[PDB]
């Protein structure tokens, strides 16, 4: 019974703790900007 | 050993005659035998019988 007579399913790998994410988020700009509270649709100044 | 016959002993004979005949005597056999032989061979790799 060589390993290369038979099927997969006799053998079962070993399951590794760890995942792999090359995504990136860009830097924000965001705390420069002046901050707005507004409870309605629409506005004036 | 084995017994082949028992042969032929004796007969019936009229009462005159003064004499008597032989017959022909049985046979006994020698026999023998034999004892026969099996046999068989197998392999494994070891990893892969470690691993399944």
């Amino acid at each position: 019974f060589e390993a290369s007579t038979i099927g997969p399913a006799f053998f079962t790998p070993q399951v590794l703790a760890l995942e792999v994410d090359c995504n990136i988020e860009c830097a924000s700009l965001l705390d420069l900007y002046g901050q707005i509270e507004v409870s309605r649709s629409t506005f004036t100044y | 050993m084995k017994i082949a016959d028992y042969g032929q002993l004796g007969e019936y004979t009229c009462d005159a005659k003064c004499d008597a005949e032989f017959g022909e005597p049985g046979n006994i056999r020698h026999l023998e035998g034999k004892t026969y032989d099996y046999r068989g061979v197998f392999c494994f790799n070891r990893k892969n019988l470690q691993e399944a």
